DNA sequence: GCATGCATGCGCATGCATGCAT
DNA sequence: ATGCATGCATGCGCATGCATGC
């Protein structure tokens, strides 16, 4: 158990890795008769540690200015996607410009126009497809890869729950979700949920996704880019 | 913890619980599952209000303990002289295979093969344990299908009313903490105790099962986690246990189209999973021949004990002395003498020979 | 009583000299200082505790050992002092460093289980043994307590913390105050607390009874000497003095026991494997001592020898990553103890977790957060896959599995890695692990006539990840037969309670674990003379044959994982470099991989084509042996089928058999008929017919 | 046409915190 | 002044209802 004091209070999201240097201390408050099912322990006090460190596992702008100042910006940047991969050069420049991506546009009416790319590749086993996808995802800023279905421990929509406990309305970040203004990598597109089909039209379409349940009515937003795999 | 036996139930009577307190030496004896009588007294003890010039309940202590109905040297000894003459008259007979079959099953007509797969499983075998950790099952199980109404479930009553240690359940009426174990608190201490389900009491026993196609996929596979590991393991409550469950299963099932389809496979026939259809040992398979002979020495065995209610059974041996001859027997553990070795490798041969394509196809593969 | 006696401190001191100069002047059989050496040997170490056997006590001094049983604090307490006493005689800078010295007695006579602890052993000392199966982990506990005044800032003198009840201070001698106090953390002196639950060994617990469980407490440095689920003996204190143990609010006066224990009972390496890799069959002994009570099955041994040993991932930058596990997919028919396979891997590996997808496993295969039914806290448990990094996962009933763990398997194979987004926490978490799974086909028996992703329930792409796939069948082979269940009876009759193959010698499994560790810490293969002319040379005639038969066409994948196979190999041999001849295994194992998973025809032709790459090191007698039992099972079939009975002699031309071998480029079989595998399969040549019987 | 996966009510016991009637 | 009954989660065991997938 760990206690953070002042400024070191939202330093550290749930799921981090962290080294924390701090103070090795017990808790005190009083004394108090030993209560319970069991009494076998005998001055026996609650520890823990109080943090105190926590570490968490100009000059660049001349520098892109130069970098796409060139009149070859367009081959570097081809050849720098994917060196290892034997041709698909066009495929490579897709995958550059997907990466850069377009402009998003608002209109006085108030409606919105999608201003990100969508791709899909079909072929035959073999074809190196899942390697760009990993590409993609590395190289990306945000990017997440997914295989359809979800994943191990997270799906690929959003979810609302309500705790009876506390009666808050708690939203599990799906894969969509997770990322915004990134790339998401969708392998074995041909397995997919009925559910996440149907949410997956209005991500693509509107980039949002609407949610109503009992007592609540939530659009959250997801403008993902979406790369995607299949099979024959 | 004692209950009240079925035989003092009134009509729609749920059976009495009633608490007793052993002291001292009558503290060892007791344990879980028997049937037995105790001596002792009735003593209120408290759980109207009284003034200067009341909540009660009734607890047992009992002074001594007995069966109801009462290592091989030891057993020797502990046996009375006639005992062990009836023991011995009993172990020279070579017609105690044939003699058991009808002093088990007196009334049942034909069926051989089944009272003679029942006595191998009563029996049992000799368990091993090898050099690298691993452990031979010496158990048997024995699973019958067959149509309907054809002395399907008389075993299984019959298992249950000589085996001193049996538990018979069917379908759905036993759930899943049913089976297995659960882990309550210890009402005087920080300690648990752990309440024993059907197979924990059938240990070093028979267990039945009825209608076992009927059973939940869940219960199956804890079944069958019990029948191949040999042990049940509990991790509830703050509480992690193992125990041992060494008990031999006797199953009855029924076709899924209510008859036996002649011209497919068992494993067509019978909704069970592979897993568990592998651990069983022998399948008896049982059809209702439409014939004339066979209904009138059916009726005539049925007419007959309707007529006589106990002067229709001649039975060889009672069923005392069959249990103690069983009890004595069990301890024996017999060895495999070398010419057996090659009698059973050239017998598998024959068995693994007769699977050729030169004849039809079988029902079950070796 | 005894501990009346014991009390009083005219004994006291004499039972102290008594120890020390049993300490002193004790000897063992060949009159060496036995506590000499042993309180040098726990000096080395820095060590705080000291171990005294009863035997020499009992020998020695009978009064120390008559009372003991009947009186263990009064006399452990005086026998630490004097042990004190003796070492700081011995060395005084341990003033310095260790102000006390624990006394542990190591050998009794053993004392009843569980079940006789009764009335009688009260305040006695008692040994027993049971199993471990709970573990509270490390506490703190006080021990000299130093108080803090709340009116002045007087600091009490240290009060000592017995275990039976709290420490009350009285008041400040200053200030006369007898408030509150609180606890002066920074000179207050800790020690280590645990407490263990013990169980009765289930094998020995009789027939309809349960196994009972008790209390136990670990103090000093016995704290984190046993893991749950361990075998343990102790030798303790059965205890009832301590705050809190009589029932007194409701229900009988019942008093609570505890046992406080005392004692627990459970280079030249590097040049023997050097000069075991100088021999010129440690390949084939290394594939032989894989599963010594598994008889046949040579190629699945040799593949899970090659799986074990492993490859080398690369990483050219930040960008391609390739990885180096060799992952095994074995189908078969049941009865062909695939899953003894699975238990002999999980024996040897050190890190290796077995799971089953049927479900009830002891390890699941998904991760998830919860409370802990036994610790009762705030987990989060991962699957099978991330308590593997680095390791073997072994699955057994793979097509029995739900879309969750196929879902956390496939991702776990493809990306390597688990990710995790439940209850607001969001991780990544590595699953660097080597794959070995088992299976069955989906109608109960394997076809031929269909492809091996027809026979299977799984699906193309998780298929595709699996490096080797073995295919086992169950032919009626009488002689095999015969020999495996001669094997079986012999297995058997050997553990009662009351060398067949070609190797010369099977190596011990210690020595083969030495040997692949090692292996695995110091050798790392390079490419840098490849051939690579003669690999795309079969590259292209592999993908111009399979399209011409039109199935299943070979890709890159294939050659990737020969690479692999290929540095396995030069693992097993410990060379720095791969040579022709570990590429030509590997080629020869990918080659018949891939078409063991084609139909008939296609197998067949494909057999046919590439007879000479699967030629590699093998036998000329075994394919001659091959050849002799196809056509014996084709005589026997048509005498089966013609006269509807098997006949007492089986016969075969030599002339066939010679024509078939001029068909392999094979003119002389003197040698295959004076073979050892012509014997074993009892087979006969009579030249006066110019047949051969069986 | 039915068994099962996924909420949800029901009844209960158990553990942690605190607030004051005898 | 002190020990205990109660309010507030939380696990346990269970039954019941709604949806769907073969
Ligand atoms: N080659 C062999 N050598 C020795 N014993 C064998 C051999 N093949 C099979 N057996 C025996 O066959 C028995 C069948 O049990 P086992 O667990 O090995 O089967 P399995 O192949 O895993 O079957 P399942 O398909 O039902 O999972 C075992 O007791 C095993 O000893
Ligand atoms: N054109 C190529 N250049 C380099 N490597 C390739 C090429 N095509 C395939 N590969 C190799 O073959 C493997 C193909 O597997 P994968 O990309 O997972 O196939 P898919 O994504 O189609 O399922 C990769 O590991 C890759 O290294
Ligand atoms: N072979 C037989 N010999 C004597 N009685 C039989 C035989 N087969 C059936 N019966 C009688 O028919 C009845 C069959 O009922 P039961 O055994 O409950 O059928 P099932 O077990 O198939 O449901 C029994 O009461 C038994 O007395
Ligand atoms: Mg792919
Ligand atoms: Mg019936
Ligand atoms: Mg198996
Ligand atoms: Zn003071």
């Amino acid at each position: 158990q760990l206690y953070c004091d002042r400024y070191l209070c939202d330093k550290v999201v749930p799921g981090n890795r962290v080294t924390i240097m701090g103070i090795y201390s017990i808790k005190k408050f009083g004394l108090t008769t030993s209560r319970g099912r069991d009494r076998v322990g005998v001055g026996i006090r609650s520890s823990y540690i109080r943090v105190l460190g926590i570490q968490v596992d100009p000059q660049e702008e001349e520098e892109f200015r130069r970098l796409a100042a060139l009149p070859n910006v367009y081959e570097v940047i081809s050849k720098s996607i994917a060196p290892s991969i034997f041709g698909g050069t066009d495929m490579k420049k897709a995958i550059a410009c997907l990466l850069f991506g377009g402009s998003r546009k608002r209109l006085p009416d108030g409606l919105t126009r999608r201003g990100d790319i969508n791709l899909l590749m079909l072929g035959d086993p073999g074809t190196a497809k899942s390697q760009l996808l990993k590409f993609v995802e590395k190289c990306s800023p945000i990017g997440v890869y997914t295989s359809g279905k979800g994943s191990s421990a997270a799906g690929l929509t959003a979810s609302v729950m309500r705790d009876p406990s506390s009666r808050n309305f708690i939203m599990e970040g799906g894969a969509m979700v997770l990322a915004d203004g990134g790339v998401v990598c969708i392998d074995e597109f041909d397995k997919m949920r009925e559910d996440d089909r149907v949410a997956i039209h209005e991500a693509m379409e509107q980039q949002t996704i609407s949610i109503a349940k009992a007592g609540i009515t939530t659009t959250l937003n997801s403008r993902c880019s979406v790369l995607a795999a299949a099979n024959s | 913890r004692i209950q009240e036996t079925q035989a003092e139930l009134p009509r729609g009577s749920i059976p009495r619980s009633l608490e007793v307190i052993l002291r001292a030496e009558a503290v060892e004896s007791a344990q879980a599952g028997d049937k037995c009588d105790f001596t002792g007294t009735l003593i209120v003890v408290p759980d109207a209000r009284a003034e200067t010039n009341l909540s009660y309940r009734l607890v047992f202590l009992a002074c001594c303990v007995a069966p109801t109905n009462p290592t091989a040297e030891s057993i020797k000894n502990q046996m009375t002289v006639k005992e062990w003459e009836k023991v011995f008259e009993m172990s020279q007979d070579k017609n105690l295979y044939h003699n058991l079959c009808t002093s088990l099953f007196p009334t049942i007509h034909g069926n051989d093969e089944v009272k003679r797969g029942v006595l191998l499983m009563l029996f049992g075998g000799v368990p091993k344990t090898t050099g690298e950790g691993t452990s031979l099952r010496g158990d048997i199980n024995v699973c019958i299908v067959g149509d309907p109404s054809t002395a399907k479930s008389q075993f299984l009553k019959h298992v249950e009313e000589f085996s001193p240690r049996a538990v018979y359940t069917s379908g759905k009426a036993s759930s899943a903490a049913g089976l297995t174990a659960a882990v309550v608190r210890d009402e005087e201490s920080h300690e648990f105790v752990i309440e024993a389900g059907a197979l924990m009491l059938a240990d070093n026993g028979v267990c039945c099962i009825d209608e076992f196609d009927k059973m939940d996929v869940r219960d199956q596979v804890a079944i069958h986690e019990a029948m191949e590991q040999q042990t049940i393991s509990i991790t509830k409550a703050g509480v992690k246990a193992t125990l041992n469950a060494r008990t031999s299963i006797l199953a009855a099932a029924n076709p899924i189209s209510g008859h036996y389809d002649r011209s497919k496979s068992l494993k067509q026939n019978i909704n069970l999973s592979a897993p568990i259809m592998s651990r069983f040992d022998l399948f008896f398979i049982l059809v209702d021949e439409c014939n004339e002979v066979t209904d009138y020495a059916i009726a005539r065995r049925i007419v007959d004990l309707h007529s006589r209610i106990e002067e229709s059974i001649d039975r060889v041996y009672s069923l005392d002395d069959i249990r103690r001859y069983l009890l004595f027997a069990r301890q024996f553990k017999p060895k495999i003498s070398k010419e057996s070795e090659d009698f059973i490798v050239e017998q598998y041969k024959h068995l693994r020979q007769r699977d050729g394509s030169g004849v039809t196809k079988s029902s079950w593969r070796i | 009583s005894v501990r009346e006696w014991v009390s009083m401190a005219g004994p006291r001191l004499e039972i102290h000299h008594r120890f020390k100069n049993f300490l002193r002047t004790h000897v063992d059989s060949h009159g060496h200082n036995v506590f000499k050496e042993r309180i040098s040997d726990m000096c080395k170490e820095n060590r705080e505790s000291l171990v005294v056997n009863y035997e020499d006590l009992a020998a020695r001094e009978h009064v120390l050992a008559y009372f003991l049983p009947e009186a263990p604090a009064e006399l452990l307490q005086i026998f630490d002092e004097a042990a004190l006493e003796v070492v700081l005689a011995m060395y005084p800078k341990y003033d310095r460093i260790t102000n006390h010295i624990h006394v542990r007695i190591s050998h009794l006579p053993l004392v009843e289980e569980l079940r006789s602890l009764r009335q009688l052993h009260l305040n006695q000392l008692i040994r027993t043994s049971g199993v471990v199966t709970s573990c509270t982990g490390v506490l703190p506990q006080l021990s000299m307590v130093k108080y803090n005044c709340n009116k002045c800032n007087f600091v009490l003198g240290p009060f000592c913390q017995s275990q039976n009840q709290e420490v009350k201070p009285g008041s400040c001698p200053e200030c006369q105050s007898a408030g509150p106090f609180e606890v002066n953390m920074e000179e207050t002196i800790y020690q280590n607390y645990q407490r263990i639950r013990i169980q009765e060994s289930p094998g020995k617990v009789a027939a309809g009874r349960l196994p009972r469980s008790k209390d136990a407490i670990l103090l000093a440095d016995l704290v984190d000497s046993c893991k749950p689920g361990d075998e343990i003996e102790l030798t303790g204190i059965y205890h009832n003095n301590y705050d809190g143990s009589l029932n007194t609010a409701n229900g009988f006066p019942v008093f609570a026991t505890v046992i406080l224990a005392n004692h627990v009972a459970k280079d030249e390496d590097v040049k023997m494997i050097t000069s075991l890799s100088k021999d010129q069959q440690i390949g084939e002994k290394i594939f032989a001592s894989i599963a010594p009570s598994i008889y046949g099955h040579e190629d699945i041994k040799r593949g899970l020898a090659l799986a074990l040993f492993g490859g080398e991932p690369k990483n050219p930058g930040g960008k391609h990553k390739v990885r180096g596990d060799i992952n095994v997919l074995l189908c078969g028919d049941p009865g062909t103890a695939k899953s003894q396979f699975l238990k002999y891997i999980e024996k040897v590996s050190s890190r290796a977790i077995f799971t089953t997808g049927q479900g009830a496993s002891a390890v699941g295969l998904t991760a998830y957060v919860q409370r802990h039914p036994v610790s009762r806290e705030w987990t989060l448990e991962a699957g099978a896959l991330v308590l593997a990094d680095r390791g073997v996962c072994l699955i057994d009933e793979f097509d029995k599995m739900n879309d969750q763990d196929r879902t956390s398997i496939h991702e776990a194979m493809e990306q390597q890695s688990i990710s995790i987004s439940k209850a607001g926490i969001v991780t990544s978490l590595q699953a660097r692990c080597t794959v070995i799974a088992a299976a069955n086909p989906i109608g109960g028996r394997y076809d031929p006539s269909l492809t091996f992703s027809e026979n299977v329930d799984l699906t193309e792409p998780i298929i595709s990840r699996f490096d080797i796939l073995c295919v086992v069948r169950d032919t009626v082979d009488p002689v095999q037969d015969e020999m495996l269940a001669r094997f079986v009876v012999g297995s058997h009759v050997r553990h009662h309670p009351s060398p067949n193959t070609y190797g010369v010698e099977p190596l011990p499994q210690e020595v083969l674990k030495k040997y692949i560790i090692y292996a695995k810490e110091r050798v790392h293969p390079k490419l840098n003379q490849m051939d690579q002319d003669k690999v795309a040379k079969m590259y292209s005639d592999l993908r111009k044959e399979s399209m011409a038969t039109g199935s299943i066409p070979i890709t890159v994948r294939h050659i990737e994982s020969m690479i692999r196979m290929a540095e396995a190999h030069a693992r097993i041999h410990l060379r720095d470099y791969v040579i022709e001849d570990d590429v030509n295994m590997a080629i020869r194992v990918m080659l018949e991989s891939f078409i063991d998973t084609q139909k008939f025809s296609v197998m067949r032709s494909m057999r046919k084509t590439f007879a000479r790459y699967l030629s590699f090191r093998r036998d000329n007698n075994e394919l001659l042996l091959f050849i002799l039992k196809q056509l014996v099972a084709e005589q026997v079939t048509y005498q089966r089928n013609r006269f509807g009975a098997q006949q007492d002699t089986i016969e075969v031309p030599e002339k066939d058999l010679v024509d078939k071998a001029r068909q392999i480029n094979i003119h002389n079989l003197s040698a295959f008929y004076d073979s050892e595998l012509f014997r074993m399969n009892k087979f006969s040549h009579d030249l006066k017919r110019k047949m051969i019987l069986q």
